RNA sequence: UUAGGCGGCCACAGCGGUGGGGUUGCCUCCCGUACCCAUCCCGAACACGGAAGAUAAGCCCACCAGCGUUCCAGGGAGUACUGGAGUGCGCGAGCCUCUGGGAAAUCCGGUUCGCCGCCACC
RNA sequence: AGUGCAAGAGCAAAAGAUGACUUGACAGUGUUCUUCCCAACGAGGAACGCUGACGCGAAAGCGUGGUCUAGCGAACCAAUU
RNA sequence: CCUGUCAAACUCCAAACUUACAGACGCUGUUUGACGCGGGGAUUCCGGUGCGCGGGGU
């Protein structure tokens, strides 16, 4: 039981919201894999009329590429309670967010006969703090 | 769910198992659907005809009963898929079925995928199905060359139970061979 | 009326009841009829192509052959006989 | 104008404000009256006023009656007596007047009325067994300013 | 088996009603017909409910009438036992009368005109502006009432 | 159907919940990228190859009615409305009688936590 | 929500959004309905076929313009093929 | 939560009723030939009233 229930990270997204780019470089260096541009919707009085146009970038880290980045990422931040997602996710910031969830998650991300995860199998803020905390750092 | 004005999707759509929009286009041809479906360990290939209470299955072919003829290898690969196709293609040939349209379900039209490889077997069995040659995988990957040359990158057996270390795509030929036999109890 | 367009005053007849919203089943858009068969004309709001003139909803016609995949149903408007071209999606076998 | 012009029900229901404009505001100032914080069950007596014929009541009639009606209770029971009267109807029907000749006759919106089917309760008071006669007199006045004849019926009152 | 009797003229009566009457083989005021009792036959009388007098007659009366007002399919020949017997699968009026009521045959099936052309009610009827319940003569009747009329219209 | 594939009707099938279920069997989660294929960045997905592990999800099985829905009982109600008729009543708006039909809201009590088709299969 | 524009209607693994490819907004000839309920009447319109040629797709298939209902015009004369 | 009211251009509901086709009974037609088909000749295209349902207008 405990095994197929014990958490893990599915993806760590690093993103810089700018609004007009040259910032890609650093992420390619710090993560270890290419980045991707960010667009937007709706005109913005802040001279943000052009709808589809570069505004930021991001990178999704999976498996090692993710951990290896976290070993250094996590330390650089002071984690708090009000910094957690009801689904066991946390963002802090250059932004760095982490998507955590129990084993059989593919069930929802696949194509064929997918299904949403029962509120029970959903990770909890608590179960999140624990798992993470139990990996080189403190809570509170 | 919420109230009366609410709209609950057709069951088979909730379940996310049938793509009706695509289905319709299929159903139009009038020809029977050559249902091709995968599974982690298996591969099925049904030949469906339309009915008054629901679809009818005039001829199937499961990768499991593929061993029933002498298959000692796995049941979720190209060699597997092809064969299963040719098997159902034959059985169907035994029901009066002559043509069909490939129904790859919710799978993807990827080039050389097991589905097209399944479709290739039913064609070879004698059935008439609208296809696209250059979308099918190369005769070898159909055999198991892609996998055999993988065990070449040995150091650790490609398999658990011993079917063999280097694997025998020849076996593929051996089985295929056994199917073109008139006798063979279908 | 105020306009003499085909859909004039057809809000009611050409609209699905809430729970009948969205795409329709394919089983009946493929139904095969036989020449002579009596069929009930009723447009499927969810279906767009293969519709006969609204004025004919409720008519019970007799399939007298088909054109393409669509059917050529025979009906009688008042006293004048007409040949209506409709697709299965808008037909139901009588009885 | 005379109530004769809009007392019967003969036009189609006309209330879609989304299509009507220049609709005059209601002359009614209060539908809830008396001690509107208390409750209807807090009283022994509950006397309502029933309209005997189905009609239309222009807001000027409702207010005109409701006024002189309640104004009595305020007099005989004090501007803070122990009662609570209510006017359950509201002026929804919009009324027009064609004010030229019969050409392009559709009128211009001039008022609002409340359609009250015969046998319904226009008003409903809630008083203590004592002021029951001051409420009956409060209605005798009110039914003199609406078009139909009425009945003063007791909904809860064994005290007689 | 019911006795239908038109008591109201044709002028101003709806056409679909008058058409029904003629379908029930009744073409003039005071004409009478003996109609079975099926769903179909019910719908019709129901629809004519206002320009007719109906109900089930007593075997007795039905005879009194048949005697006095039945006619061949063509002719003056009086329909009397002899006549009845010489042409009808029966032996006498009572014989016929019983079948009609039991609903086994029809005046037509025998060679009798579907209509029994009665005579104005002697002493007048109870009026055509109200049903039987309101004291009039229109609508369904009491086997006794029906007779009272048919009797009076010998 | 000791867990499968394709369906028809498309909520009686929804929403929410409880309990049980898997050694070479099934479905999965799962393990892994040499290839076919793949991601405007990610073997996440898609695709391919494979079983060290698991029954915690999913799924299948049994059950729960609180919400939603289907049908039924009784009450509302033969009330509202209404096709036909009237030398019936009313100043009138309108009402009534006779005849043939006949709701809706709501309340209480049951039902409903899907049904059926073809194929494959200890 | 969006879907160019009135209103009513259709649409969610799409009819909406994004990407790419593409130009079927192609040639020609019909059936039917509409225009004109019933019931005769032109232009215009629509659905539905067939022949030829194309576009996309693995394929079924989809494209005779924009999801449906408005955006339209006789003869004579002129130009043009 | 509790409480007070509405809708020609609102609808989770919903008639009576009208209406397509078929069967049955009725009625009608096969010397009075219906149903239908072709042809000749019209008149007519100021209507009115009662009742039911209406829309406008005191
Ligand atoms: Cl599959
Ligand atoms: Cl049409
Ligand atoms: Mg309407
Ligand atoms: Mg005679
Ligand atoms: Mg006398
Ligand atoms: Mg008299
Ligand atoms: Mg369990
Ligand atoms: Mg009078
Ligand atoms: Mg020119
Ligand atoms: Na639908
Ligand atoms: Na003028
Ligand atoms: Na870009
Ligand atoms: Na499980
Ligand atoms: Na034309
Ligand atoms: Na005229
Ligand atoms: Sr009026
Ligand atoms: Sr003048
Ligand atoms: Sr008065
Ligand atoms: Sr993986
Ligand atoms: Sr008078
Ligand atoms: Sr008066
Ligand atoms: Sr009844
Ligand atoms: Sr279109
Ligand atoms: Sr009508």
């Amino acid at each position: 039981f405990h095994e197929m229930r014990e958490p893990r990270i599915e993806k760590v997204v690093v993103h810089m919201g700018i609004g007009h780019a040259n910032a890609e470089d650093i992420l390619g260096e710090i993560t270890g894999q290419m980045p991707v541009r960010t667009k937007a919707k709706r005109t913005v009085g802040e001279f943000d009329i052009r709808e589809g146009d570069p505004i930021g970038a991001k990178v999704t880290l999976r498996d090692e590429m993710a951990e290896e980045f976290l070993q250094t990422a996590l330390p650089l931040a002071e984690l708090a309670t009000s910094q957690f997602d009801d689904t066991g996710n946390f963002s802090f910031g250059l932004d760095v967010t982490v998507n955590l969830v129990r084993p059989g998650y593919r069930v929802a991300k696949r194509d064929k006969a997918s299904r949403s995860i029962p509120t029970k199998h959903r990770l909890n803020p608590a179960d999140a703090v624990a798992f993470i905390e139990s990996t080189y750092d403190v809570e509170v | 769910a919420t109230g009366p004005r609410y709209k609950v999707p057709m069951r088979r759509r909730r379940e996310a198992r049938t793509d009706y929009h695509q289905r319709l286009r299929l159903l139009k041809s009038g020809k029977p659907r050559l249902v091709a479906r995968k599974s982690n360990k298996h591969v099925r290939a049904q030949l469906v005809t339309l009915g008054p209470n629901g679809d009818d299955t005039l001829a199937s072919a499961h990768s499991s009963d593929l061993a029933e003829y002498g298959w000692e290898a796995p049941t979720g690969n190209m060699p597997s898929a092809y064969l299963t196709g040719l098997l159902a293609g034959l059985r169907a040939q035994e029901a009066g079925v002559e043509e069909a349209v490939l129904d790859i379900g919710l799978n993807s039209p990827t080039p050389g995928s097991k589905v097209f490889a399944i479709q290739e077997g039913a064609i070879d069995a004698g059935l008439d199905i609208p296809h696209n040659d250059d979308v099918l995988a190369d005769w070898q990957r159909t055999r198991g060359a892609h996998i055999a040359e993988y065990d070449e990158q040995l150091e650790e057996p490609l398999y658990s139970g011993d079917f063999d270390a280097a694997d025998l795509p020849e076996h593929f030929d051996e089985l295929r061979e056994t199917l073109l036999d008139g006798d063979i109890e279908l | 009326p105020s306009s003499n367009g085909p859909l004039e005053g057809t809000r009611g007849k050409l609209k699905n009841k809430p729970r009948d919203r969205g795409t329709s089943p394919p089983q009946r858009a493929v139904e095969e009829f036989d020449d002579g068969e009596k069929v009930h004309l009723k447009i499927d709001p969810s279906v767009p192509n293969g519709r006969f003139h609204p004025r004919f909803d409720g008519q019970t016609g007799t399939v007298e052959g088909k054109q393409g995949d669509a059917y050529k149903v025979d009906i009688v408007d008042g006293g004048k006989e007409k040949t209506i071209i409709v697709t299965a999606a808008h037909l139901r076998r009588q009885e | 104008k005379p109530a004769s012009m809009y007392r019967d029900i003969d036009k189609p229901a006309y209330t879609r404000r989304e299509y009507i404009t220049g609709i005059p505001g209601s002359k009614i100032a209060q539908h809830k009256m008396g001690r509107k914080q208390k409750d209807a069950d807090d009283y022994p007596v509950q006397i309502s006023l029933i309209v005997e014929e189905t009609v239309q009541l222009r807001h000027g009639s409702l207010e005109a009656s409701r006024l002189s009606a309640n104004r009595h209770l305020i007099k005989e029971l004090g501007e803070e007596g122990d009662y609570k009267m209510t006017l359950r109807k509201f002026p929804h029907q919009v009324l027009r007047e064609n004010k030229d000749g019969m050409r392009a006759a559709f009128g211009k919106i001039v008022g609002t009325a409340a359609r009250v089917q015969a046998g319904e309760q226009l008003f409903t008071a809630y008083c203590n067994v004592e002021d029951a006669e001051h409420v009956k007199e409060a209605f005798r006045r009110a039914y003199n300013k609406i078009t139909p004849s009425c009945r003063i019926k007791v909904e809860r009152g064994e005290e007689l | 088996m019911h006795a239908l009797v038109q008591l109201r003229g044709e002028v101003n009566m709806h056409t679909d009603i008058q058409d029904t009457l003629e379908m029930l083989n009744i073409h003039h005021v005071n004409h009478c017909t003996l109609v079975p009792e099926t769903d179909a036959y019910r719908g019709m009388v129901a629809k004519v409910n206002d320009f007719v007098a109906f109900g089930e007659p007593s075997q007795e009366t039905l005879e009194t009438v048949l005697a006095t007002r039945a006619e061949p399919l063509e002719g003056d020949a009086d329909v009397d036992d002899e006549w009845v017997a010489e042409h009808t699968d029966y032996d006498d009026i009572s014989g016929l009368a019983f079948a009609l009521l039991s609903e086994e045959t029809t005046l037509r099936e025998q060679g009798l005109s579907p209509t029994l052309r009665l005579h104005p009610p002697r002493g007048g009827h109870d009026g055509v502006k109200h049903p039987v319940k309101e004291g009039g003569q229109l609508g369904k009747h009491d086997t006794e009432g029906i007779d009272d009329l048919l009797e009076a219209m010998r």
